[PDB]
């Protein structure tokens, strides 16, 4: 099997930048094909036969390379251009794909917009209690969120989940959900979730008290 | 419009068999070879094999032979792929491709597991601009739809815990609208459940 290793695996480029993602084949191939897949969509033939641009593709995209090493190059990164680009070889059997190169847009470091919520009565009456925490619109994705219950860190029961970079402002949003029993809930008062992000010297704190805030 | 409409998402026992559909349109069905691609966890696209329509000529990846069985229906212009002896390792997204990988199918998401389907419990998230939220807790098959009435919406990807998925959604609206105007969150499926909230 002709392995196809892509390099780099993931990258952040600012708009208007020149990107060159490569593709190395383990054994020589004739052509290489490139695919573009955006999160939640199927792949799209981007450039085939190494140099040919498919219909729709912008002229800033170009394919080059020969025998063992090929490459895609974007003359100027566009917002639209963020995606994962796979290299494919059909010159041998079976057909193989590249590891993928994830493209992300580099932008201005932002701080998150934290919001805290207490268990809904519906949930509370159900027997469980989850305190949710939304950390909206930040860049970089690197962010640390800690749950503190009466000044005590809870590790187990926390459910984190980042979104894929926002198409409009190019930022990520987080969501941490600490889940405990109704019993554990009604015993502790100060619930705090703090984001130790890269824009914060001091962690962004959001806190609430179980009975009156 | 050339379109390859594949069948919907499916959940199957580790041992069960499944047959994915791919009914094509807008192009000479028989002029091109139908391909099937496997999309594992993340970024792992694998060529399972192909078949030549009308002529039924197959060509398989050595790895998928035995489990895979590509067949076709020249009349209904529908390709098929049967996957038998499924395991958790066979859970992924499945595409069919044509005109030399130019036309791709929408994809069929398959989950192989003994875990029982489960209707979710949706919870309204009010405070204590106005930021609000909706939490849908505990459903098993991964597909779920969250909308708000009908845009500061932020739906977060589902995360699986103890054979149950959990998804949240935040929407940021202005103070001069809420509560005078209701903000409801609509949730759909998991166990044929459809729920509206606040």
């Amino acid at each position: 099997q002709i392995v196809l290793t892509q390099s780099p695996a993931i990258m952040s480029a600012s708009p208007g930048e020149k990107v060159t993602i490569t593709c190395s084949a383990s054994s020589s191939v004739s052509n290489i094909h490139w695919f573009q897949q955006k999160p939640g969509t199927f792949p799209k033939l981007w450039i085939y036969s190494t140099s040919t641009l498919a219909s729709g593709v912008p002229g800033r995209f170009s394919g080059s390379g020969s025998g063992t090493s090929y490459s895609l190059t974007i003359s100027r990164m566009g917002a639209e251009d963020a995606a994962t680009y796979y290299c494919q070889q059909r010159s041998g059997y079976p057909f193989t794909f590249g590891s993928g190169t994830k493209l992300e847009i580099k932008r201005a470091d932002a701080a998150p917009t934290v919001s805290i919520f207490p268990p809904s009565s519906e949930q509370l009456t159900s027997g469980g209690a989850s305190v949710v925490c939304f950390l909206n619109n930040f860049y970089p994705k690197d962010i640390n969120v800690k749950w503190k219950i009466d000044g005590s860190e809870r590790q187990n029961g926390v459910l984190n989940s980042w979104t894929d970079q926002d198409s409009k402002d190019s930022t990520y949003s987080m969501s941490s959900t600490l889940t405990l029993t109704k019993d554990e809930y009604e015993r502790h008062n100060s619930y705090t979730c703090e984001a130790t992000h890269k824009t914060s010297t001091s962690p962004i704190v959001k806190s609430f008290n179980r009975n009156e805030c | 419009e050339v379109q390859l409409q594949q069948s919907g998402p499916e959940l199957v026992k580790p041992g069960a068999s499944v047959k994915i559909s791919c009914k094509t349109s807008g192009y000479t069905f028989t002029k091109y070879t139908m391909h099937w691609v496997k999309q594992s966890h993340g970024k792992s696209l694998e060529w399972i094999g192909d078949i030549n329509p009308n002529n039924g000529g197959t060509n398989y990846n050595q790895k998928f032979k035995g489990t895979a069985t590509l067949t076709v229906h020249k009349s209904s212009t529908t390709a098929y792929m049967e996957l038998r002896s499924l395991t958790s390792e066979d859970s992924a997204v499945y595409y069919c491709t044509s005109k030399s990988f130019d036309y791709w199918g929408q994809g069929t998401t398959l989950t192989v597991s003994s875990a029982k389907t489960t209707a979710p419990s949706v919870y309204p998230l009010a405070p204590v601009a106005v930021t609000l939220g909706c939490l849908v807790k505990g459903y098993f098959p991964e597909p779920v739809t969250l909308t708000w009435n009908s845009s500061g919406v932020h739906t977060f990807p589902a995360v699986l815990q103890s054979d149950l998925y959990t998804l949240s959604s935040s929407v940021t609206v202005t103070s001069s609208t809420w509560p005078s105007q209701s903000i409801t969150c609509n949730v759909a499926h998991p166990a044929s459940s459809t729920k509206v909230d606040k």
